[PDB]
């Protein structure tokens, strides 16, 4: 009885840790995509900059 | 440029290996293959220290010897050795006039380019033309054949 308990805690945990991990990976995911959309346009902002600063001069 | 050339130079080929490879590791999934701003910044943010981005456009002009307003290997070189203040510790005001009096050595107020070519033959060094007029242009400010004392003057900027 004690290793049947254990067990179904166990099948559980495994249930809700799974289901964490793949959060986890969604929001990797989706941390990646804002990183590199957030890079892109701090380069296309500086160019700008760059070009008015031209201008400007 | 010049005293940063001079140090780049003076790198050895291993110090030169491991600049390549910490460029590399710079441009780590970069799209111009090239350190910018953006690829400047993020590695000051990657060791600590927060860089101005008029702060950062003016580095990245005392150091490009191109145009393209970003860091290359070439450049990466001496943004990577400027470290060193070879410049500094100005000559005395004396001294600089005793520059001026003995590359002006017919007593006149102008170092014409005789003076300096004869002063670059004396040296020793094996002068070609390019330097010569480098250093005539470097000089002369308004080109008129000769380096006065305030060109002089502007003559000593990079020079130690
Ligand atoms: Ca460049
Ligand atoms: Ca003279
Ligand atoms: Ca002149």
């Amino acid at each position: 009885e004690e290793a049947e308990k254990a067990a179904d805690e166990s099948e559980r945990g495994m249930k809700v840790i799974e289901s964490r991990a793949q959060k986890d990976e969604e929001k990797m995911e989706i941390q990646e995509i804002q990183l590199k959309e957030a890079k892109h346009i701090a380069e296309d902002a500086d160019r700008k900059y760059e070009e008015v600063a031209r201008k400007l001069v | 440029d010049d005293i940063y050339k001079a140090a780049v130079e003076q790198l050895t080929e291993e110090q030169k290996n491991e600049f390549k490879a910490a460029f590399d590791i710079f441009v780590l999934g970069a799209e111009d293959g090239c350190i910018s701003t953006k690829e400047l910044g993020k590695v000051m943010r990657m060791l600590g220290q927060n860089p101005t981005p008029e702060e950062l456009q003016e580095m990245i002009d005392e150091v490009d010897e191109d145009g393209s307003g970003t860091v290359d290997f070439d450049e990466f070189l001496v943004m990577m050795v400027r470290c060193m203040k070879d410049d500094s510790k100005g000559k005395s005001e004396e001294e600089l006039s005793d520059l001026f009096r003995m590359f002006d050595k017919n007593a006149d107020g102008y170092i014409d380019l005789d003076e300096l070519k004869i002063m670059l033959q004396a040296t020793g060094e094996t002068i070609t033309e390019d330097d010569i007029e480098e250093l005539m242009k470097d000089g002369d400010k308004n080109n008129d054949g000769r380096i006065d004392y305030d060109e002089f003057l502007e003559f000593m900027k990079g020079v130690e």
